[PDB]
Formats: structure tokens, C-alpha cells, sequence
């Protein structure tokens, strides 16, 4: 509601079009190396001997623009088909579930998604998940027991400097570490950075 | 010697054969020129522009 | 003064280094502050305590949420010759 | 298309605003250039630096990450890279905005990153972790336990190792290796100078030169040949312009692609 000039790109495209429609009108007005740019007059002035030449200047002047102004436009559509395909995609994969390519909808993890209408778009709002409030810890890759090598089932190994934890990747919620969470493979004696608990 | 142009024109140290009158190198871009008088050769650059 | 762009008229030069507004080129690029031009800064330099038994586990998120906007169509315009 | 002339500008003035229309597209695509390489590049709010003393699990960077020894501060295979790839008309080239050397800037920054963070810094704050564990988690992201690593450590290593080091060999003693890029810059250096020969066509007048052509008629037939003259420059002028637009569209659409492919697969696994 505030801040404005937020929806730069729409405005950039009808600006464009209403900017090519307008010249390719103001090129009538032109010249072209004919006598006038009026063709009644050159019509109630002159014979049909030079009226002809006069007029098949002003014909290939205007024809010439009408070119210009086509092979603009279909590159202009080329352009928003490419765009509006994106849109698309984006349409599919964010709103009618959820996706994991990163940073494909929003910044951080995605959560889910809105559509909104405008004049000539859409407007995608993107909710998310971002972390914050970070610690330190101590870590190590595997635990030593009975002679035997124990890893963490899905999760990490912690220490707050006395007593060791294990939790998930993305949170902090330390718990006692038991064999239901964790599983043993071979001795401990090739892993570098066992810790012996 | 008829040939209008303009530009800085100063000292060139190109090899003229003698049969030579002057050098271009491309779209008839006249490079260098042999004065009608002193029989010395000099080389064209256009002014700056921006 | 003079870059690599060629020479700026008007602005002075300055030691600091801000992300800047207004590109000049090669680098170089000017902002108002009289007008003042200097080299961008890439951004804030930090250095991660980077070990081989440290870890960084958060304990507290955020929900954001983000807009964008896309294009998907322009107006329908048709011409006629013999008129025009 | 007037080369320093009153008569052939006076002409001109009367055929429209075409000119204008080509100057707006030319400085447009120069434009989306420059934002295309700042949107391909400028991923990372902050700039990263590795730490000094480097030891990675045995993982060995050093072809990869900066010399402080060279002075453009550009790695062994950046260095390659740049070795390997290969006046005044009325016509100019504008510098980029961004140098090479803020482009390394960037490169090491995100390089360092994920090295040392992985891929916790592409959403939040950077999170410090050992690099084996890291390797850790990609393996057991491929739907093979870690179990694996941590009793094959040393032979993924020097796998790791032999595998850069040929890949640096390559590089250095095969050629023609990066011929989009060549191929890319001698399109244009061609569209160019064909662009400039054209200058040089009689187009149905009786000299290409403007200067001779106006010293040695009267004004009444100079029109008509300055005309013939105009419009054939014009032609040309427009068809390059239209091919310019066209190859910008396409490199346009290259950059896009690997700015996905940079987001998706550097900052993550995908
Ligand atoms: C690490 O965390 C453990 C578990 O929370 C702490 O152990 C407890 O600490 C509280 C507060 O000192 C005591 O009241 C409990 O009796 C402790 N439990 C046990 C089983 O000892 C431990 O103090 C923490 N270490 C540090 C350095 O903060
Ligand atoms: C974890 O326990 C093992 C087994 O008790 C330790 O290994 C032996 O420990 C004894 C007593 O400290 C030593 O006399 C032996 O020489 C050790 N054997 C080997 C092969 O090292 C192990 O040291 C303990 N962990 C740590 C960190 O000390
Ligand atoms: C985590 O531990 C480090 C030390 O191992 C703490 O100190 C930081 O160290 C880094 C790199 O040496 C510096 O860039 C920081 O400025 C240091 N922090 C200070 C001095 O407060 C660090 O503070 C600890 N905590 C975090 C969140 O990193
Ligand atoms: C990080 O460094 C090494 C390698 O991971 C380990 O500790 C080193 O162990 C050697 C041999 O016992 C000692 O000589 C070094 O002094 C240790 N510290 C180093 C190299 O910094 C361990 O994994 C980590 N060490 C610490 C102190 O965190
Ligand atoms: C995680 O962050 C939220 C948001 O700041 C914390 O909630 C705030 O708690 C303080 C203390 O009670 C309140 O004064 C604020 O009003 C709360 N914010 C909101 C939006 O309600 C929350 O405490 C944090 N988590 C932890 C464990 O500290
Ligand atoms: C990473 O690889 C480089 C490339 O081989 C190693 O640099 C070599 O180090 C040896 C031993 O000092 C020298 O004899 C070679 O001349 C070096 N090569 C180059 C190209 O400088 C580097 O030592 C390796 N890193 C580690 C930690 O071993
Ligand atoms: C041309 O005349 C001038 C002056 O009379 C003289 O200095 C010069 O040497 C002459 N050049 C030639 C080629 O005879
Ligand atoms: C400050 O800027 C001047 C040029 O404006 C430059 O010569 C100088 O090296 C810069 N640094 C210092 C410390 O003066």
C-alpha cells in the first residue's frame, strides 16, 4: 500500500506497447523524401506522372515502418511466451504442492504458496522457513562401545562440554542417546575422530 | 591533391615502395599519405568523438 | 576526474567504498551523499570460524513471507493496410 | 550513415525517428547484459573467506581457491581458463560494469561457502561444520548410508585428488575445449566487421565516398545520389540490429539456464 514502484515489470511492458503504438501513429506525419506527407494535396497539385512517384515514395516509407513495427512486436511476444511459460511452472510445482529445488520459491525452505491476479500478471506469494539463533557445540562422527562403532540414525552428535546428545540437523532438541536411534557397523579402529563414550 | 579529409594527420613510420601514392586498409579507409611536395609520409586518425 | 569509462566532470572522487545507486562503469560507480563517486563494495566481509569438531545447530526460525511478480500476457492489437 | 556532413544530415531528418529506434534497442540489450551477468553472479548477501590453516579430511583445494601470489588473485584453472580464449568508425564499446576481478571476488566467496558451511548459508546465516561430515550427509542423501564414508575415507580422497588433477591436465595440454565461448565472441567480431564492409558498397551511385561525391556535383543531383546512399546504409543498419537482438534473445535464455543450474546444484544437491 505504501511503497510504491514495487511493480516495476508490468508497468515496463504496457509502457513499451503503448510507446510502440504511439510512434508507429507519429511516423505518418513523416516526410520520406515526398513533396508533402498529406496525400490529398500532392493528389490536387500535381499530374499523375510524378503524383505516382510521389505516392509510391510515401507508400514504401510507411511500409517500411509497418515491418519495423511487426518484427518488434514478435520479438516482444517471444519474450513474455518464455516468461508466462516460467509462470507456469512455477504455478504448477509451488502451489499444488510443495517443492525442493532450492531457492526456486522464495529464500529458505519452502513451506507453501498463494496466487494473486493483476492486470496483466500473476503475483506469487511465497511462504517460508528461515533458522536463526545458532550455538556452538562440539561434534564428533561416530561413538566407540564395547569396542564397536555406533552412528546416529538420522540426526547429529552434540556436547555441551560434559555430556553428549544427539539431534536433528535443522533444531535443537538434545536427547539421551540409545541404541533405537542409533546402529552399529564393525569395530572403531578406521574411522578418524571416534570418541570414546 | 584533391582528396578532402579530415583528422589529426601526423609523423608515420610505414615503408612506402616508391611506385606507392597511399594505403588504405579497409571500407576505402584512407590510413596514410605521401605530401605532393615534401615527399614525406604521413598517417590519418580522426579526432576524438564521443 | 578520470576512469577507465572515461572522465567524470562535476563529481569527486572519495577513499571510502559503499554498495552504490547509481553505475558509472569499470567499477566504478557515484551516489549523491554533493555529488561523490568511489569503487563499489562487494559487501560485508566475514570470516567463518571454520574447524573440524565444530558444528552450528540453530534453536529458533522465522516464517517469511516473499512476492514475485510475473508477466503472462499483453494487449491484442490487429492492423488493417489500405486504411493505414 | 552521414559521416560529418550538413546536406546528409538535413536528408535524414526527414525520414522519421528510425535512429532513435535503433539506439533504444542497442542500449537496452547492453542493459540486460549487464544485469544478466550481476543476476548470474551475485548469489551471496556477504563475502566469505576460508581460514588459514586448511584440513579438509585430506580433500585437497589448493587448484581451486585463490593465490594470494598472483596479483589478479585468480586461481590455477581460472588462470587456464583466461590463456586458453583469444578503429574508429562511428561505432564504440562500452566496459561492463562488473571487472573480472569482482567476478573472482565472488567466485571465491561462494567457493569458500560452501566448502566450509555447505549448504546451510544459501538459506539462513552460514553454519560451520566439518567438511567429512558434510560428505557425510551428501552420501546419505544418494540412498547409501554413511556407513560407508567414514571406512573409506583415504581412497575417496585420493580419488578426489587424481580426478582434479587430470581434470587440470586436460585443460592445460587438450585444445578447442571451450568452443561456445570462441564461437560466441567470433560471431560477433564478424557481425561487426561485415557491419563495416558494407560501408564501402556503391549501392547504384557512382562513388562510395561522401566527401567526393558532394565536391564535384551540384546539390540538385547529390540529393539523389545521398539518397540512394542513405537507403542502402539504413537496409544494412537495420538487418544488423535485427541480428543483435536476435542473439541477445538467445544468450539471454543461456545465462537464465545457468543461473538455475548455479542456484540448484551449487547451493544444493539436487
Ligand atoms: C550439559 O547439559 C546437561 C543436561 O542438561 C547438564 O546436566 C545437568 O545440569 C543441570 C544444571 O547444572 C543439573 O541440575 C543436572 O543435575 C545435570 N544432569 C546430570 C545428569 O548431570 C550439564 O550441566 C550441561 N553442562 C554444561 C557445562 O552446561
Ligand atoms: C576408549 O576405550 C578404549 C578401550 O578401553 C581405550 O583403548 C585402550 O585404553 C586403555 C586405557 O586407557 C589403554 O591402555 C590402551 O592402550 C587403549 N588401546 C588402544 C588400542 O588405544 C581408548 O583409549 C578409550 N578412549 C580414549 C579417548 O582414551
Ligand atoms: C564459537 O567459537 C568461536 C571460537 O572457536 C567464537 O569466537 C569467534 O571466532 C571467530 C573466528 O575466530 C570470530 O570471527 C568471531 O568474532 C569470534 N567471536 C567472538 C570473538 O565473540 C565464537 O564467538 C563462538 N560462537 C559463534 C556463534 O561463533
Ligand atoms: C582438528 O585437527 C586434527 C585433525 O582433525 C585433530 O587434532 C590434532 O591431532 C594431532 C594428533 O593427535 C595433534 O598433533 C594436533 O595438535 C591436533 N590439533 C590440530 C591439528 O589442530 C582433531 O581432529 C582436531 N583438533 C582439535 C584440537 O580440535
Ligand atoms: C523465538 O523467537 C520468538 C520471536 O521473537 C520468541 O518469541 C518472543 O518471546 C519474547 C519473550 O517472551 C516475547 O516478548 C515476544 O513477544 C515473542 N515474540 C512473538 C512474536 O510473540 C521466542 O521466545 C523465541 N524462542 C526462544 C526459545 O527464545
Ligand atoms: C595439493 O596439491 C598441490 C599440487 O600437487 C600440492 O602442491 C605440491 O606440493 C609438493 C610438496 O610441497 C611440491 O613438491 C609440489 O611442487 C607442489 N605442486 C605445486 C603445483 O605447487 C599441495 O601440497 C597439495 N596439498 C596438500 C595439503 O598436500
Ligand atoms: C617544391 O618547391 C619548394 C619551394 O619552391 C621546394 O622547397 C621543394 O623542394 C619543391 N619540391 C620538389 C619535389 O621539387
Ligand atoms: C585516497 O585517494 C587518493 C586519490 O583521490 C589516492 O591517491 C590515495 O592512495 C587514497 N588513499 C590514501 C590513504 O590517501
Amino acid at each position: 500500500s505504501s511503497t510504491a514502484s514495487a511493480l516495476g515489470k508490468l508497468q515496463d511492458v504496457v509502457n513499451q506497447n503503448a510507446q510502440a503504438l504511439n510512434t508507429l501513429v507519429k511516423q505518418l506525419s513523416s516526410n520520406f523524401g515526398a513533396i508533402s506527407s498529406v496525400l490529398n494535396d500532392i493528389l490536387s497539385r500535381l499530374d499523375p506522372p510524378e503524383a505516382e512517384v510521389q505516392i509510391d515514395r510515401l507508400i514504401t516509407g510507411r511500409l517500411q515502418s509497418l515491418q519495423t513495427y511487426v518484427t518488434q512486436q514478435l520479438i516482444r511476444a517471444a519474450e513474455i511466451r518464455a516468461s508466462a511459460n516460467l509462470a507456469a511452472i512455477k504455478m504448477s510445482e509451488c502451489v499444488l504442492g510443495q517443492s525442493k529445488r532450492v531457492d526456486f520459491c522464495g529464500k529458505g525452505y519452502h513451506l507453501m504458496s498463494f496466487p494473486q491476479s493483476a492486470p496483466h500478471g500473476v503475483v506469487f506469494l511465497h511462504v517460508t522457513y528461515v533458522p536463526a539463533q545458532e550455538k556452538n557445540f562440539t561434534t564428533a562422527p561416530a561413538i566407540c562401545h564395547d569396542g564397536k562403532a555406533h552412528f546416529p540414525r538420522e540426526g547429529v552428535f552434540v556436547s555441551n562440554g560434559t555430556h553428549w546428545f544427539v539431534t536433528q540437523r535443522n533444531f535443537y532438541e538434545p536427547q539421551i542417546i540409545t541404541t533405537d536411534n542409533t546402529f552399529v557397523s564393525g569395530n572403531c579402529d578406521v574411522v578418524i575422530g571416534i570418541v570414546n563414550n | 591533391n584533391g582528396l578532402t579529409g579530415t583528422g589529426v594527420l601526423t609523423e608515420s613510420n610505414k615503408k612506402f615502395l616508391p611506385f606507392q601514392q597511399f594505403g588504405r586498409d579497409i571500407a576505402d579507409t584512407t590510413d596514410a599519405v605521401r605530401d605532393p611536395q615534401t615527399l614525406e609520409i604521413l598517417d590519418i586518425t580522426p579526432c576524438s568523438f564521443g | 576526474f578520470q576512469t577507465r569509462a572515461g572522465c567524470l566532470i562535476g563529481a569527486e572522487y572519495v577513499n571510502n567504498s559503499y554498495e552504490c545507486d547509481i553505475p558509472i562503469g569499470a567499477g566504478i560507480c557515484a551516489s549523491y551523499q554533493s555529488i561523490i563517486a568511489y569503487t563499489m563494495s562487494l559487501g560485508a566481509e566475514n570470516s567463518v570460524a571454520y574447524s573440524n569438531n565444530s558444528i552450528a545447530i540453530p534453536t529458533n526460525f522465522t516464517i517469511s513471507v516473499t512476492t514475485e511478480i510475473l508477466p503472462v500476457s499483453m494487449t491484442k492489437t490487429s492492423v488493417d493496410c489500405t486504411m493505414y | 550513415i552521414c559521416g560529418d556532413s550538413t546536406e546528409c544530415s538535413n536528408l535524414l531528418l526527414q525520414y522519421g525517428s528510425f535512429c532513435t529506434q535503433l539506439n533504444r534497442a542497442l542500449t537496452g540489450i547492453a542493459v540486460e547484459q549487464d544485469k544478466n551477468t550481476q543476476e548470474v553472479f551475485a548469489q551471496v548477501k556477504q563475502i566469505y573467506k576460508t581460514p588459514p590453516i586448511k584440513d579438509f579430511g585430506g580433500f585437497n583445494f589448493s587448484q581451486i581457491l585463490p593465490d594470494p601470489s598472483k596479483p589478479s588473485k585468480r586461481s590455477f584453472i581460472e588462470d587456464l581458463l583466461f590463456n586458453k580464449v583469444t578503429k574508429f568508425n562511428g561505432l564504440t564499446v562500452l566496459p561492463p560494469l562488473l571487472t573480472d576481478e569482482m567476478i573472482a571476488q565472488y567466485t571465491s566467496a561462494l567457493l569458500a561457502g560452501t566448502i566450509t558451511s555447505g549448504w546451510t548459508f544459501g538459506a539462513g546465516a552460514a553454519l560451520q561444520i566439518p567438511f567429512a561430515m558434510q560428505m557425510a550427509y551428501r552420501f546419505n542423501g544418494i540412498g547409501v548410508t554413511q556407513n560407508v564414508l567414514y571406512e573409506n575415507q583415504k581412497l575417496i580422497a585420493n580419488q578426489f585428488n587424481s580426478a582434479i588433477g587430470k581434470i587440470q591436465d586436460s585443460l592445460s595440454s587438450t585444445a578447442s575445449a571451450l568452443g561456445k565461448l570462441q564461437d560466441v565472441v567470433n560471431q560477433n567480431a564478424q557481425a561487426l566487421n561485415t557491419l563495416v564492409k558494407q560501408l564501402s558498397s556503391n549501392f547504384g551511385a557512382i562513388s562510395s565516398v561522401l566527401n567526393d561525391i558532394l565536391s564535384r556535383l551540384d546539390p540538385p543531383e547529390a540529393e539523389v545520389q545521398i539518397d540512394r546512399l542513405i537507403t542502402g546504409r539504413l537496409q544494412s543498419l537495420q538487418t544488423y540490429v535485427t541480428q543483435q537482438l536476435i542473439r541477445a534473445a538467445e544468450i539471454r535464455a543461456s545465462a537464465n539456464l545457468a543461473a538455475i543450474k548455479m542456484s540448484e546444484c551449487v547451493l544444493g544437491q539436487s
